[PDB]
C-alpha cells in the first residue's frame, strides 16, 4: 500500500536521474527500482535493487528527452508491498 | 533456449490473496494463495512480450499454477475473456481486482472474490462479483498446474532470490556493526571530555570558594 | 526414511571433481559435497548416513547416497573398509580434503572424478603415483530425478530462509544497539554543552 | 582444519562453562555448538545455535565432575567451514 511514504527527484542530468524516497516503519528487506520508457511494455524496464536501509538511488544509461517511468517497490518476506511511482522527462 | 526471460522480468504484484479452490474431491476450502504478476520479454526475441502469473502457497511449496501469455495470443483472450483492456493495462486492472479481493468483507456492496477451480489437468481462475445472488466474472483466466519440472525451476528461482536478498542483508549487517562501533567510540570520547570538564569545573569552584 | 531434522552436518564445502559424461566432454568443475550423520524417524536407534553432490552453479544437479549400518557392513566387505561405520565419514572427509588441497606438485595427487552414464554414477577418489591409479574409495550414487531434486530445493530454501531470519534478528538487534548509542551520545553532548554554559555563567559570578 | 583455530574454555563454574572462539576473518552467518559427555557415539548431544556476530557462548546445566566434548561448527550460506573440538571436565 504505497510502502514508501513519498518520492522526490533531486538530480538534474541529461543521461541519469537521482531519486529519493522516505523510510516506512514496516519491515523492508530490499527495494527494487524500475526505469523504463513511458508507454513501454514494462517487461523491459531493467530492474535494480537497493538495500532496505537506504532511501536514495541513482539511475544511469538513460536517453535524454525520453519520458521514463521510475517506480519504487519495497519487499518483505514472501510478499511485496504496493509500489509508488513518478515519471520525469530529460 | 527457454521461452521466457525471468532474469530481466519486472514484478508488479506479489502478495497473498484469499482464493477459493475447488477440486473433484469436493473439499472446498478458502486458502491464502500468493500471486506473482510478472511482465517480461522472451529470450528468443526482444520484440515478443510476455505476461506470466504464478499462484503459489507459502504453506505448500509444491503448489504452483502458472499462466504465460504473449502479446500476439493476447487477442484470443481480449475478446471472449473479460473486460476490454490492452495488453499494457491488463496487469493494472487485474491488480486492482485482486486488491479488491483482499479488502473484501461481506458488507461490501461489490463483494469481489477470487476462485480457482482445478479439474485434473487444467485450472481456471476467475474473479467474480458476488452480491444479491449474482456471479459476475470480471476476469477469467486459465492456469496450468505445476509439473515437477516447472515447479523445480520455480523453486530454484526463489532459492537464488532468497540467497541474493540474504547476501545483501549480510553486507548491511557488517555496515551497521561498523557504524555502531564508530558510535560507541564517539560516545567514549564524549564521556571522557565530559568527565574532564566536570573536573575543571569542580576545581574552579573550589578555587573560588577559597 | 532419513530425518534431516535431527541430523548433524560434518562436511559441506565445494570439492574439486572431474566429471566425465557420455553426452558432454571432459571438464573439471567445483562441486559441493554435503556429508550428514543422523538417525531414522522410524527408529531413533537406527543409524543412517547421507551424502549429497550438488552444484552452486547448476541447482538441478543432485546425486545422493544413503547407507544403513547393515548394508555398510556389506560395503565394508565390498570395498575393504577397515574402520567402523562411525569413523567412515572422517576418512571420506580426509580423502576429500586431499582432493581439495591437491596441486600438480603433489606427489600423491589425490583426485576426485565422477562419471554419470544414464541412471548410474560412480564417484571415486584416487591416488595417482606415476601412472598407477589406486582408488581409496569408490561409491555409487543415484542421480536425482525431478521429484527428489524438487524436494531437495524445497528443504534447502527452508534452510536459507531460516538462517536469513536469524540474521535479520541480529541485524535488528545491532540497529537497536546503534540507536541506543546515538541516544547516549546525544545525552552526553547535551550535558557537556549545558555544563560548559554553567562554567561560563559561574565565570559571570 | 578448524576455520577459527581458537576455541578454549574460559570461564568455569561447577554447573556451567563459557567458551570463546575466534573466527572473524571469514563471513560467518552462524555457528552450531554441540556439547555432550561421551567421546563419539553421539545419539544425545545437545546442540544450540549462535549468531555469527558472537565470539562467546555459555553452556549451563552441565553435570558436575563429568567429561564433555564440545564442538563448534561455522556455517556460510552455501558452505560449512571445518569444525573445532575440545574436551573439558566440569
Amino acid at each position: 500500500s504505497s510502502v514508501p511514504t513519498k518520492l522526490e527527484v533531486v538530480a538534474a542530468t541529461p543521461t541519469s536521474l537521482l531519486i529519493s524516497w522516505d523510510a516506512p516503519a514496516v519491515t523492508v528487506v530490499h527495494y527494487v527500482i524500475t526505469y523504463g520508457e513511458t508507454g513501454g511494455y514494462s517487461g523491459s524496464f531493467q530492474k535494480f535493487k537497493v538495500p532496505g536501509s537506504k532511501s536514495t538511488a541513482t539511475i544511469s544509461g538513460l536517453k535524454p528527452g525520453v519520458d521514463y517511468t521510475i517506480t519504487v517497490y519495497a519487499y518483505d518476506w514472501d510478499s511485496m508491498y504496493s509500489p509508488i511511482s513518478i515519471n520525469y522527462r530529460t | 533456449q527457454t521461452g521466457f526471460d525471468l532474469s530481466t522480468a519486472t514484478t508488479l504484484f506479489w502478495r497473498p490473496v484469499p482464493v477459493h479452490v475447488k477440486q473433484q474431491d469436493r473439499e472446498d476450502v478458502l486458502e491464502e494463495l500468493t500471486f506473482r504478476i510478472l511482465t517480461g520479454v522472451a529470450k528468443q526475441n526482444h520484440n515478443l512480450r510476455i505476461l506470466r502469473i504464478h499462484i503459489s502457497s507459502d504453506s505448500d511449496l509444491f503448489f504452483l499454477h502458472t499462466l504465460e501469455v504473449s502479446e500476439e495470443d493476447f487477442q484470443s483472450l481480449k475478446n471472449d475473456q473479460g473486460i476490454l483492456v490492452d495488453f499494457a493495462s491488463f496487469p493494472g486492472k487485474i491488480i486492482s481486482l485482486l486488491e479488491k479481493c483482499i479488502l473484501a468483507q461481506p458488507g461490501d456492496s461489490p463483494r469481489f472474490q477470487a476462485v480457482l477451480t482445478i479439474r485434473g489437468g487444467e485450472s481456471v481462475f476467475k474473479i467474480v462479483e458476488i452480491n444479491d445472488e449474482k456471479q459476475l466474472p470480471h476476469i477469467t483466466l486459465a492456469f496450468r498446474p505445476g509439473n515437477d519440472s516447472v515447479v523445480k525451476q520455480f523453486l530454484a528461482f526463489r532459492l537464488s532470490e532468497v540467497k541474493g536478498t540474504c547476501h545483501d542483508l549480510s553486507d548491511d549487517l557488517s555496515r551497521t556493526r561498523d557504524d555502531r562501533d564508530s558510535m560507541v567510540a564517539q560516545l567514549a570520547q564524549c564521556r571522557q571530555q565530559l568527565a574532564q570538564l566536570r573536573e575543571q569545573y569542580d576545581k574552579h569552584l573550589l578555587e573560588v570558594q577559597a
